[PDB]
């Protein structure tokens, strides 16, 4: 994955063979840490017009 | 790509497999691309005395 986003912690399941994950139609919103095994969650952040 | 399935699940009917729904994660994937068009089944006998 590459872009711009906030990396939180969530609490998804995500199974050993799973890498990514989609929200509705090819949008990232989680992924895995390459290096440790923690989940991090890809959220795009603060937006907005003005 | 040799996608391997399998779920382990416990029943109690010895035949007519019942019906339900259940998953199938990936278990390993094999590095191949032979020529494969016959599958032979394999088991094992308990040869007695
Ligand atoms: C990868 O290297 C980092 C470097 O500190 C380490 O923290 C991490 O545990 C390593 N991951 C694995 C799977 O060994
Ligand atoms: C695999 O071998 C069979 C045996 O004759 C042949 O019919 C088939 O075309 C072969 N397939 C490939 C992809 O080579």
């Amino acid at each position: 994955l590459t872009g711009t986003g906030v990396l939180t912690e969530s609490n998804k399941k995500f199974l050993p063979f799973q890498q990514f994950g989609r929200d509705i139609a090819d949008t990232t919103d989680a992924v895995r840490d390459p290096q440790t095994l923690e989940i991090l969650d890809i959220t795009p952040c603060s937006f907005g017009g003005v | 790509y040799f996608k391997i399935y399998s779920k382990h699940t416990p029943i109690n009917l010895v035949r007519d497999l019942p019906q339900g729904f259940s998953a199938l994660e990936p278990l390993v994937d094999l590095p191949i691309g032979i020529n494969i068009t016959r599958f032979q089944t394999l088991l094992a006998l308990h040869r007695s005395y």
